[PDB]
């Protein structure tokens, strides 16, 4: 079975500026409802500052992934598990800021 | 000319580099729609003379967790290669996150 995911872009911030569409079936929300606000904002408040947290050191860490699991605010507002591998990317032809690729993937706490 | 952006596409592969997902920039870049590339493995496209280096290389992500591809040729939708290269990360294994920049027009 596999597990359901999906893709994000992120600015440093954490604001999504990519969605894949995989989102749907992973949280029930259409991308729009995603792109232009930041992940905290669909995030478990015990959980919130981790994530913060874990965005500003993902780009400390020479392009290795960060993990986090987080409760994540389902469109039907009902908090799924969520465990966000992330890492940083910048195109090394140029010196544009980094920004942050992550996959995110309903998981059990159990 | 293009900016940054429009050169970059992302995909996910199955640990045997089956596409399980790509983002639509391809489409402007390569011709492909994601949807006709699901479910095959990156190794169809992949010019010949690069076949040997990309084992190595999926050898080299598969032990290490991440690698830089160095450049190589994807044979493009309606004949001719594109020079890319590719930054992969594995989701742990789970699957495998790429990061792709292309580095040519069609050739
Ligand atoms: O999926 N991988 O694991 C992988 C690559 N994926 C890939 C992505 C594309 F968009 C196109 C092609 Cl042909 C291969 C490309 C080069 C790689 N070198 O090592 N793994 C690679």
């Amino acid at each position: 079975c596999q597990p359901t995911r999906f893709i994000s872009r992120h600015n440093i911030e954490g604001i999504f500026t990519f969605v894949d569409h995989r989102c749907v079936a992973t949280v029930g929300y259409q991308p729009q409802e995603l792109l232009g606000k930041n992940i905290v904002e669909f995030c478990h408040p015990e959980d919130q500052q981790l994530l913060r947290d874990s965005f500003q050191q993902v780009v400390k860490l020479k392009g290795q992934v960060l993990s986090v699991m987080f409760r994540f605010r389902s469109k039907n507002q009902e908090w799924l598990w969520m465990r966000t591998s992330s890492f940083t990317f910048q195109n090394p032809y140029s010196d544009e800021i980094e920004y942050i690729i992550c996959t995110n993937t309903n998981v059990k706490n159990s | 000319f293009k900016g940054l952006d429009s050169k970059t596409f992302l995909s996910e592969h199955s640990m045997d580099m089956k596409f399980t997902y790509c983002d639509d920039r391809i489409t402007e870049l390569i011709g492909y729609h994601p949807e006709e590339l699901l479910g095959r493995s990156a190794y169809e496209f992949y010019h010949a003379l690069d076949s040997e280096n990309m084992t190595k290389s999926h050898q080299n992500l598969c032990t290490k967790g991440q690698v830089v591809s160095g450049q190589y040729r994807m044979l493009a939708k309606h004949g001719g290669y594109v020079w890319l290269e590719t930054q992969g990360t594995v989701i742990y294994p789970q699957c495998i996150m790429c990061v792709n920049y292309v580095l040519s027009e069609i050739e």
